[PDB]
């Protein structure tokens, strides 16, 4: 069933599973006409399908195309987000496939079940986490290979860059989805954090700076103060 | 107007006979129904005063043979069977006829509700859904699974309704997923009544007989079947004219029918709230979202 802060530590046991996140596959800027009616203009926008256990990140990234001439596009980019996980899938050799696949939204339960009917051992759950994968835009080397695009095209990252040499896959997680929290709660002073000592820089291969372990407790903690701050406004408390 | 006689009546007994029912008290002089309608399947069913667990009964038509009750007292139950005798069997009819020991089937002449309720329901269909093929009438009650059911165990006792499965490759063309999914006129239409139903009257025909199942027995597998075939045809974009108005006249004489009190356990909130407000269909059933909207507006 659901995927919980009781089952977490099956994120990083040795069964192959991926996270789906929909949330960027239909993008839209909402804007004026001539006329003064609203309209949208679509954007770039990408699946974001990672092995929480390894780092590995599918991003396919989803051209504006996709979109031409089709009717109910938030309906639709679900459907779309379910066939080319369903074909992700049927690319990977048969000891690659995963067992399990947790989408961050039950919107995409019926759409992803329907298209691996042909996978009935792999297991579609739900999360009750509330991950903050939606932020994956924030992340700049993710944003400029999405908006770049001018067809459909699948990149692969590490989005733990060498982490695993040096920490467990529950650490790497965690301040994955430490960083990502806080780029989703105030981006500007989120990146600000990241890159403020500009002698720690982005290795070309890598998506986040190159700190040491020291450098990570304290950028770590800057992001947990970023967070609570935030969480205080929002709030009153 | 055909007659199923009973031997006696040993242990106090609800009877059914289609809509109608009678209390019978231990070993009254009770031998059996008379002026059965000639031309309609008919359920002659049973609950037991002492255990209102199991209701239990027997699908048959008079034209079929000729069919008798006589309770047995090592398996605690009334059991239908055939007396292949003709002669016997009219000379114990007219002696039971006689001494005025039979209830007379209660239809009011201008009533069709049995007819309406029964209309595409056929022996040799319920046959083929309640295997039993040694004899000519068949037994239903409250326990018996489903197929489906037991997918999800006595293959033998089972309810061999037709599978309906929203979420199965057989509901789904590869590459059509999403318009599948959200349509299912292809599953009704292709899979369903050219494929495994032939027509929509063996559609109907299954689809009535799972409600009488629901409604007489409270056979939850049957109840499950109903909605399903409900469900189908509500969410396909392309049926047939003349089955949308079959369908609104069915389901009309099943609410119409359905005891208020049962409303509770045998109608399922979200497939009725689907079919007639959500589902492509939602403007074609004007009977039965007018008789639904004044006999059960709380489920809406």
């Amino acid at each position: 069933g659901a995927m919980n802060s009781s089952n977490y530590a099956e994120l990083f046991n040795n069964d192959i599973k991926l996270f789906v996140d929909d949330t960027n596959v239909y993008r839209v800027t909402v804007h004026k006409t001539f006329e003064g009616n609203v309209a949208t203009k679509a954007i770039n926008g990408c699946i974001f399908t990672l092995n929480p256990k390894t780092g590995h990140l599918f991003l396919k990234i989803i051209h504006t195309s996709v979109w031409a001439g089709q009717k109910r596009l938030s309906q639709l980019a679900k459907w779309k987000t379910a066939e080319e996980v369903s074909a992700l899938v049927r690319s990977l050799p048969k000891e690659e496939q995963p067992k399990q696949i947790i989408v961050t939204r039950k919107a995409m339960l019926d759409p992803l079940e329907v298209h691996m009917l042909d996978f009935p051992n792999i297991a579609i759950r739900p999360t009750e986490l509330r991950l903050p994968f939606s932020a994956a835009m924030s992340i700049d080397k993710l944003s400029d290979v999405v908006m770049k695009a001018t067809e459909p095209q699948m990149v692969l990252f590490n989005i733990y860059d060498d982490w695993l040499d040096r920490i467990s896959s529950y650490t790497a997680f965690s301040r994955l989805t430490l960083l990502l929290r806080a780029l989703k709660t105030n981006e500007e002073s989120a990146k600000m954090i990241l890159l403020s000592d500009p002698t720690i820089t982005i290795k070309s291969y890598h998506l986040w700076p190159s700190f040491t372990d020291e450098q990570w407790i304290t950028i770590e903690s800057q992001m947990r103060d970023l967070i609570l701050t935030e969480y205080g406004r929002k709030y009153n408390v | 107007m055909n007659t199923v006689p009973f031997t006696s009546a040993p242990i106090e007994v609800t009877i059914g006979i289609d809509q109608y029912s009678f209390n019978v008290k231990e070993n009254q002089p009770f031998h059996g129904i008379k002026d059965i309608p000639i031309g309609h399947v008919h359920v002659i069913h049973f609950q037991h005063a002492d255990n209102s667990s199991m209701r239990y009964g027997y699908w048959f038509d008079c034209r079929m043979g000729n069919f008798y009750i006589q309770y047995d007292p090592k398996d605690g139950l009334y059991k239908m069977m055939e007396e292949r005798d003709g002669a016997k069997f009219e000379n114990i009819v007219h002696n039971f006829k006689e001494r005025q020991m039979m209830v007379s089937y209660p239809k009011i002449d201008e009533d069709d509700t049995w007819y309406n309720l029964t209309e595409f329901v056929q022996m040799d269909k319920i046959r083929k859904i309640v295997r039993k093929d040694e004899n000519q009438f068949s037994y239903v009650d409250s326990s018996m699974t489903t197929v489906q059911e037991n997918e999800l165990s006595d293959p033998a006792h089972s309810l061999n309704y037709t599978v309906i499965n929203f979420k199965s490759r057989e509901a789904i063309r590869p590459g059509h997923e999403m318009e599948d999914f959200l349509d299912k006129s292809y599953y009704l239409n292709t899979v369903m009544l050219q494929g495994i139903f032939k027509n929509s009257s063996n559609y109907f025909g299954e689809l009535q007989f799972a409600f009488l199942n629901a409604m007489f027995f409270g056979n939850y597998g049957s109840s499950l079947q109903w909605h399903a075939m409900i469900e189908l045809i509500c969410s396909s974009a392309t049926v047939p004219k003349h089955m949308l108005d079959k369908l609104d006249e069915i389901l009309y004489y099943q609410i119409k029918t359905l005891p208020e009190q049962y409303s509770d356990i045998l109608l399922n909130e979200r497939v009725w709230n689907i079919c007639l407000y959500s589902s492509f269909q939602k403007n074609s059933l004007h009977n039965t979202e007018k008789i639904m909207e004044n006999k059960y507006p709380e489920l809406l």
